[PDB]
């Protein structure tokens, strides 16, 4: 079949995959698991 | 998306075997006319 | 007998033939089994 491809599923998944490698690597960069972004505002605060 | 295609996205895999059915018949009926009309031609110049 | 040939009745049937064939060439083109034309309008719609 053609019209459209249901494997694009995968690269859906990607994106989440890519958003939480960027962010680990934040993390891993600073060594700061909260990073200084909002994300789990209350360690942060 | 998924539904939409399984509205429109055609399983041509299986049109393709109705496609070669309506081109066999195009060929067919046509070989059969190139054969029918003979059929007055002979009538007529035999009874003659 | 030469008045008229009953067998234009096979090319009546080859008229419905190729009215066909044309329709499944658009749906092999575009990979839509629903042309944009009206026909099936309910999935169309």
């Amino acid at each position: 079949v053609n019209t459209n491809i249901a494997s694009l599923n995968t690269q859906r998944n990607l994106n989440a995959s890519s958003n939480d490698l960027n962010t680990s690597l934040q993390r891993l960069t600073t060594g700061y698991r909260i990073n200084s972004a909002k994300d789990d505002a209350a360690g942060l605060q | 998306t998924n539904a939409r295609s399984r509205i429109k996205d055609t399983d041509f895999a299986a049109e393709t075997a109705a496609l070669s059915k309506n081109q066999v018949l195009q060929q067919a009926g046509t070989a059969i006319l190139a054969q029918a009309n003979q059929l007055p031609q002979a009538v007529l110049s035999l009874l003659r």
